[PDB]
């Protein structure tokens, strides 16, 4: 029914609901495919930060920290830094969970550098 | 052997537990500013330090002071080198 | 008592007769006394068999079976059979093939025990006393993944990581425990985390703590926020710009409980009062008279005006008193008019005393 529903109502909210449903029941092989199809479908038309924060948490549960960093970089290179604050906030917490202090500071410094550059402008 | 997380049901085992670090009541330190929080005309006397602003550069000088300490050690070395060289020349 | 066979039989009868689901008095208390009697007789292997039978029981509550599992461990601690204690708790903690809830009553009571706070905390104490650092830390990792941890257990873990001197991991542990929990609880977690960080590593790399303060302020309830505003502004006074401390103090006037805000306005004024004071507080007093209720406004109005008197801004001072006169009922608020009179006597003139009386009598008519 979820598959049928998502085809009738292709909204980002429904994809997250479906993906998290599979995730809760630990069918991760199904859940990933839902995320992979979602980033394929929306990615060339619209890019909501909400999906990538959710999908990062999936790979976090998978412990695929390298995949997580790829997801965040891919989002950070395209979404403006001023909208990406909640993106940054989860990412900076992510690095606070598993990243080294050097890596944590650089992402934070670059954010601060952007902030101070805004002050300068 | 040392225990810190569980609350043993044997009291004899409770004696083994390490005494946990108690917190400090941060509110007690806050009270000093809460005593500063009395609503008063804070020019209580004509104290020109309140009437005339400081240099805001004192806070900047405070941050520069740490660097100035590093600079002072190097400055003391450099001044000493000139004094050593000149005193040697003026020994004769 | 004194008749061992009768004692042994009545335990057996108790175990048979009592339904755990109807037990008035918890059924594990029978099992503990049953095992303790054999333990008092030194019949330790029989007591173990009693404990084994006890674990087979599906009691009314998980806490009954959990307490039994504790007694399984605690028995071995008394007899120093520490390896067996670990082995029992390994079997106790051992996960179902399902990722079972702690609460699902359809699951066997034995299955539910795997989440239990008591059992994991006990096993953690066993590993820290007996065993290696990494194995002990792995218990905490499981506890965190299972979301079992209390903030006290985090603080215990944090101190443990400081004793093994990997403070970066200790900061990660604090951060993870903040991320799991919600207000009010997070407040004390921040306080302990910031205390540890500011001492060794707050000297070294200051800027991360500012951001950490900013994250701490997010969504914070006002009483705890008040503490955090002062602490952050102090750190701003210790190592950052004074100007940023003033901004944080301005936040304190905005966020906090309204009666305490009036206090916070006075802090904001008083720390300004040295350097910023003459320039900045004139702004703050005007803002405060607009925002605050009539009693606090009148107090603010007088002390703002009296400040302008000592400045010599008599025209502005009397303008503040004029606006204040709207709130000051000349019958009851006679102290205001007399202190204004004391200004008009000392600074002003006899006609200016009359000028105050022109205001006083016309306001009293209204």
């Amino acid at each position: 029914i979820y598959e049928r529903f998502v085809l009738v109502h292709p909204d980002v909210k429904n994809w997250i609901k479906y993906a998290r449903f599979e995730e809760k029941h630990a069918y991760f092989a199904h859940a990933r495919k839902v995320y992979e199809r979602a980033v394929e479908f929306f990615g060339d038309e619209h890019m909501d930060e909400h999906l990538y924060v959710a999908f990062a948490k999936f790979e976090e549960n998978q412990k695929e920290f390298e995949r997580v960093r790829v997801i965040y970089k891919y989002a950070l290179d395209r979404i403006s830094k001023q909208d990406a604050q909640e993106l940054f906030k989860n990412y900076t917490i992510f690095e606070k969970k598993f990243g080294d202090r050097r890596g944590i500071e650089d992402i934070i410094v670059s954010k601060r550098r952007f902030q101070y550059e805004e002050e300068v402008k | 052997l040392r225990l810190r997380n569980y609350v043993p049901e044997d009291e004899d085992l409770k004696k083994r537990r390490v005494p946990q670090a108690k917190p400090v009541a941060v509110e007690e330190k806050v009270k000093e500013q809460l005593e500063a929080a009395k609503p008063e005309p804070v020019i209580e006397e004509v104290d020109l330090a309140n009437l005339a602003p400081r240099k805001p550069d004192w806070d900047l000088k405070r941050d520069v002071a740490k660097k100035l300490e590093k600079l002072k050690k190097r400055t003391q070395r450099a001044i000493a080198e000139l004094i050593r060289e000149r005193l040697k020349g003026q020994e004769d | 008592q004194g008749r061992p066979r009768e004692i042994i039989n009545t335990y057996t009868e108790a175990v048979q007769t009592v339904d755990p689901f109807k037990a008035t008095g918890k059924p594990h208390t029978l099992w503990v006394a049953f095992a303790k009697f054999y333990e008092d007789n030194g019949q330790l292997d029989d007591a173990r068999v009693i404990l084994e039978k006890a674990t087979k029981v599906n009691f009314k509550q998980v806490d009954d079976l959990a307490s039994v599992w504790c007694q399984c461990g605690e028995l071995e601690l008394r007899h120093e059979n520490y390896d067996e204690a670990l082995r029992l708790l390994r079997k106790a903690t051992a996960l179902p093939a399902r990722r079972a809830e702690y609460f699902d009553g359809s699951e066997p009571v034995q299955n539910r025990v795997y989440k239990s706070l008591k059992v994991w905390s006990m096993l953690a104490d066993l590993e820290e006393s007996l065993g290696t650092f990494q194995s002990t830390k792995a218990v905490y990792d499981r506890i965190l993944d299972l979301r079992i941890a209390t903030p006290q257990i985090v603080i215990n873990y944090a101190m443990f990581l400081e004793e093994h001197k990997y403070f970066e991991e200790s900061f990660k542990a604090y951060e993870r425990g903040i991320s799991l929990f919600k207000w009010p609880n997070v407040s004390d977690i921040w306080s302990t985390y910031l205390t540890k960080f500011i001492a060794r590593y707050g000297g070294r790399k200051l800027e991360r703590a500012r951001d950490l303060f900013e994250q701490a302020l997010d969504g914070c309830p006002p009483k705890y926020a008040k503490t955090l505003y002062l602490l952050y502004a102090q750190l701003e006074e210790e190592w950052g710009l004074a100007r940023h401390a003033m901004a944080v103090y301005e936040r304190a006037t905005r966020a906090v409980e309204p009666a305490q805000q009036y206090d916070m306005f006075n802090i904001y004024i008083k720390r300004a009062a040295e350097i910023y004071g003459v320039t900045h507080t004139r702004g703050i007093y005007q803002k405060a008279i607009e925002v605050l209720s009539d009693e606090h406004a009148r107090e603010m109005c007088l002390r703002f005006a009296d400040m302008e008197c000592k400045l010599g801004e008599i025209d502005r001072a009397r303008a503040i008193y004029s606006f204040c006169s709207q709130i000051c009922d000349p019958r009851t608020t006679g102290a205001f008019w007399q202190t204004w009179k004391d200004f008009e006597v000392r600074h002003g003139n006899e006609d200016t005393i009359k000028e105050m009386l022109r205001i006083r009598r016309s306001v009293q008519a209204t």
